[PDB]
């Protein structure tokens, strides 16, 4: 009775747990009532528990310090009950440990328990552990002694003691700074994958050996370095306790012919041995790359000697190996065969969202001031990895550290704790990092999820609906489509004026969907023609797949035709290197990979025919020049983040604009800031965009799209009928 | 009872913080 | 198998290869299984080490005295024909070849049922469906998403039981049920190992979908099925069998339903190279991979090798003006010379299609190639009915849609186009149906309103080419 299953907590406070409505009304517990937890070794806990609208109505979600105080595991079960006759108590006796608190001295008490404590009204239980966090440092805490028990509330008025030495860490308690989920920022749908195939085979190992289904023997992790391929490896080893076995590419080679051999068949053995366990196989590219581009005697051996230890993983129950790498090509293919790492997951880079959840992570230990903006900074962080976010928040902490250390003086061999528990690391620290930092991943593919939503687009109300059915409907209603025999189209084409909302379109369906948007634009299309390079569109495609469900845009797919002489053009036809392999892999993609193409031209009628075929972007759709209602609409999304004042009159804009484009607008939109910006910047040598910033830039701007080009679209869609 | 109520609020109180 | 072999030191692996004949000898009759091949003797001109080049001179050997090894049979498993050193498959040693190649349709519900034989599926589960979504999984790629899909059902069970024992009761596992939904969620997840291999089966269209071109049907068969039904009659008239037909005429008129259908009926493998992949070989110069392709055709044999599109570089080169040189290209060459090396023996049917026979290669129709020539015009009034009802065969249609009336309209109407109407139709009573939700039948209405939107794609101008150069072959 009222067993319920352990599951991860979004609240990182000690002394709460989440349960669902339902369940305080079966447990019969009033919001914020006191309970204990019921764990393993005749062990407990007590927390208050609040509601939220995210824990599933079975679960109860605990962070790592409850769990470990519980001896308990995630996906485990432990019993809730209420505690309604809970005291306060009038003396708690608390120590450091001592694998925890080293090279820092200073008053604890006034640094880390007493915010911790006062006034906080934590349930607190003999022998718990808990963490604070502050001065850059993470200190855990044990508590030893209490007069009342088993357990109590701290009150106000309770005073805290600490006298003695520190102690000594139990063999069977794990530290809480060690490696865990909470650890891990972006990349969530990609670990939660991967706990899914790990967990059950290394918590539950007599389900496997009992039935016929064979549980996953390698997991092959890719994405750019600095990515958490490692981080994920170890999180899953400490969170289910699998014995973790670290192998790296440089260990290996580094040893002379006989050795290396060797060496990799006693990390096999030793996780047999020590099993249920995980096999580590860091830069995998360094140990067994492509057959083909190694001839040496000992990278030859070296490959066939993992290739039959991962086969040997039959007898070697409980064993999971995973290996991290940068690209899944790079590495013999024969370890990519049924069985030895058969499974694969695309780890990929942080976007907007897990940049900023890693720079959370990476300065829990760090007290900000009021200025610091990390979302701000998530932002600009483009093209940065989990691992230049850990340095650029170490940047910012050092920069914070030398201003103040230069001025106090102090030199010793411990820190003094008060020192570092008053700094504040403020944004123009960051922004200083930021000019240092210099991120890894720059000319990597980003493939996330769009931040543009259909209210950033003016206009096109039946467009917004006409995607709707293109790209939602085979998927959540996919019995109709069944039912009455129809086949779901794979793309559409985009054709219109430039500058009309072809590639929000594109982003705005992939942002409602939730999937991830894939951007190819002209200049890599013509990189890929220029180059004779064409081969590269399959790595493209492949993305698509490996990131589903996603939206893969094509802009510009005139981009070719018009570098081939566009309106005449030259000796040969509509095909070209480029776009073949386009229709090649279209050709091979089901839809069943949740994978929509769209594709954008400003020239429709240079564009091959064949990619209007069916089973290709046989959907075609006009997006014209904004009429008087869409201009009003699109200058008030352009101007939705500008402080434009009361004075501007933009349907009288709308008017004037009769032949703008979108982009054209925009430029209104941006040029009127700009004179906004230089007057504000005259006056300190201006708090609202003003009626005469908007009239002056009316005196520059100047429609892009003449008459002669909106028949040629016109002629297009007449041609279509 | 009225200290689980006390810390009710200080739980609440604080989980606010943390989402907003 | 090559990792066992490769991973041990010189005069270790040769040893090693050497002992297992042995064994097999002193344990005939017996059968050596050497898997991954090309990682024990790959093509010399891509190796150089000495321990590479040992073995390979050693497996030689020992395959040259199985003369004496009485009852032993040595079994190689490799990726490709071509990866291996060429002595190995000379007369004797390995001089036997078998082309496994990738299940079908029917080939993938075996498989399914068979690695599903102790699983306990719900009613709601369709293998037969999963099969035709699989596309280009191999068995290994079955067995694994049956795998996922029993996995999906367990953790929902056990995570609800919560019984953790030593053992596992029988009884729970019994009463589990794999159900559609797991199967799905499965197929989400399974990533197919040989999405980019040549498919090669035999076709699942019939002559009851194509509708009209009654005399095309009867022609196909005089030329693919008499030449092996009837052989003796050839010889006795001194006949010689066509090696091929090409289609032409105008585009969406059922020329590649016509090449797969024959091959249905005949039971005979179908290759289909499209447009794209012969742009592929010419832009690329790879033209030397026209010689896999007539080698797969034989390998396959008997099958049907369809090559659409056949004017597709041509038109690449220009088309309507071409540039400075003349019809010749690097591909079409290719497969000129491949032709007049295939005999009518090896039962492999070599069909092209064209939508502008104006610009083919002439030597393509030259005695031995594609000599016979076979026009599929635009369909007339009694065969665009059969094509919507060919179309709509599979669909909800109500009783009030008139087809002989909407074939009447759709006068200047493609195959192709009048699919498009099937098609659209059925898109609009989807829409309904939805929207209801937030019908039962696809209705008069969804037709009539797929008819504004519906249009012939081949103009008059485009039907005298055809006419014209119909005209010049009588
Ligand atoms: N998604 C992430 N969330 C949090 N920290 C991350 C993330 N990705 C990377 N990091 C941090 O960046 C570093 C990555 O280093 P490591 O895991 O050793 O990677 P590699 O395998 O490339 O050596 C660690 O300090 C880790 O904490
Ligand atoms: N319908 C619209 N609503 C809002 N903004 C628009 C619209 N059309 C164009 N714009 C503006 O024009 C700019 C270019 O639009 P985009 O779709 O990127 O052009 P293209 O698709 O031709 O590359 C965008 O940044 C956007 O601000
Ligand atoms: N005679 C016909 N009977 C039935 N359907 C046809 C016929 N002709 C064309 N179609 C329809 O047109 C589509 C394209 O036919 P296909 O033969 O593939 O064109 P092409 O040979 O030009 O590539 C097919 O999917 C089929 O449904």
């Amino acid at each position: 009775p009222n067993r319920l299953i352990v599951d991860e907590a979004i609240n990182e406070d000690n002394s709460v747990v989440s349960l669902s409505q339902p369940k305080m009304d079966e447990l019969q517990l009033f919001r914020g009532d006191t309970v204990l937890l019921k764990g393993k070794k005749r062990r407990e806990a007590v927390c208050i528990v609040l509601s939220d609208d995210t824990c599933s109505d079975e679960k109860i979600r605990m962070n790592r310090v409850v769990r470990n105080n519980l001896r308990v595991r995630l996906g485990d079960v432990i019993s809730i009950q209420p505690c309604p006759d809970v005291k306060y108590g009038k003396r708690i006796h608390v120590l450091p440990i001592d694998d925890t608190v080293e090279g820092i001295t200073g008053n604890l008490f006034e640094v880390y328990l007493k915010p911790y404590f006062l006034e906080a009204y934590r349930p607190i239980r003999k022998g718990d552990i808990f963490l604070v966090r502050g001065g850059m440092r993470a200190v855990e805490f044990k508590v030893v002694e209490t007069d009342p028990s088993p357990y109590c509330i701290v009150a106000p008025d309770t005073v805290i003691h600490c006298e003695g030495e520190p102690i000594k860490r139990e063999d069977e308690e794990e530290s809480l700074n060690e490696v865990g989920y909470d650890d891990i920022g972006g990349c969530r749908k990609q670990l939660a994958q991967i706990k899914e195939m790990v967990e059950l085979p290394l918590r539950h190992p007599a389900l496997f050996k009992a039935i016929g289904v064979k549980p996953p023997r390698g997991i092959l992790l890719y994405g750019p370095p600095g990515t958490g391929k490692t981080l994920i490896a170890r999180a899953v080893a400490n969170e289910t306790g699998a014995f973790f076995f670290l192998i790296n590419g440089p260990e290996i080679m580094s040893k002379l012919a006989g050795e290396s051999e060797s060496n990799l068949r006693k990390a096999f053995e030793e996780a047999e041995k020590n099993a249920p366990a995980i096999i580590f196989i860091d830069e995998l590219d360094a140990i067994a790359p492509k057959r083909e581009k190694t001839h040496g005697e000992v990278e030859r051996r070296i490959v066939s000697q993992l290739l039959t230890l991962m086969d040997g993983l039959k007898q070697r129950a409980h064993v999971i190996v995973m290996a991290a790498t940068n690209r899944p090509n790079s590495i013999d293919p024969a370890l990519r065969r049924f069985g030895r790492f058969d499974r694969e997951v695309d780890i990929g880079i942080p976007d907007a969202t897990g940049r900023l959840e890693i720079l959370q992570i990476h300065t829990k230990n760090m007290k900000l001031a009021d200025d610091v903006d990390l979302e701000q900074v998530a932002n600009e962080t483009h093209g940065h990895v989990g691992a230049d976010l850990a340095a650029l928040c170490s940047e910012a902490a050092l920069q914070a550290i030398r201003k103040k250390m230069d001025l106090i003086d102090l030199e010793d061999e411990t820190i003094d704790a008060e020192v570092m528990n008053s700094l504040a690391v403020t944004m123009d620290d960051f922004r200083w990092a930021l000019s240092q930092s210099n991120p890894s991943a720059l000319r990597e593919t980003v493939v996330e999820v769009p931040q543009v939503t259909w209210e950033d687009i003016g206009g096109l109300e039946d467009v917004k609906r006409e995607l709707q059915e293109l790209v939602q409907y085979p998927v959540e209603h996919p019995d109709k489509f069944l039912k009455f025999g129809m086949t779901p189209s794979k793309g559409v084409l985009f054709y219109g004026p430039p500058g009309c909302g072809k590639t929000l379109l594109a982003k705005a369906i992939a942002n409602e969907c939730q999937a991830n948007f894939i951007s190819i634009k002209g200049p890599e299309l013509l990189t890929m023609w220029f180059g004779e390079s064409e081969a590269n569109v399959r790595e493209i495609f492949d993305k698509a797949r490996q990131a589903a469900p996603c939206v893969l845009f094509f802009d510009e797919l005139d981009s070719i035709a018009k570098a081939r002489g566009g309106n005449i053009g030259d000796g040969g036809g509509a095909a070209d290197r480029v776009i073949n392999q386009i229709l090649t892999e279209m050709d091979g993609m089901s839809t069943k990979k949740n994978v929509f193409i769209i594709g954008a031209t400003n020239r429709p009628d240079i564009i091959d025919p064949a990619i209007l075929r069916p089973g290709r972007l046989d959907q075609l759709i006009y997006i014209p020049l904004p009429d008087e209602k869409s201009r009003v609409a699109i200058l008030k999304a352009n101007l939705r983040k500008s402080p434009v004042a009361k004075d501007v009159d933009l349907e009288f804009l709308a008017k004037m604009t009769n032949g703008f484009s979108g982009a054209d607008l925009t430029e209104i939109c941006q040029r009127a800031c700009k004179l906004a910006i230089r007057e504000s910047i005259e006056s300190e040598i201006v708090p609202e965009i003003r009626r005469d910033h908007f009239e002056e830039a009316m005196r520059f701007a100047r429609r892009s799209v003449s008459d002669n080009d909106i028949r040629k679209y016109e002629m297009f869609a007449q041609t279509l009928q | 009872t009225n200290e689980a109520q006390m810390a009710a609020a200080a739980a609440l109180a604080r989980l606010e913080q943390k989402q907003s």
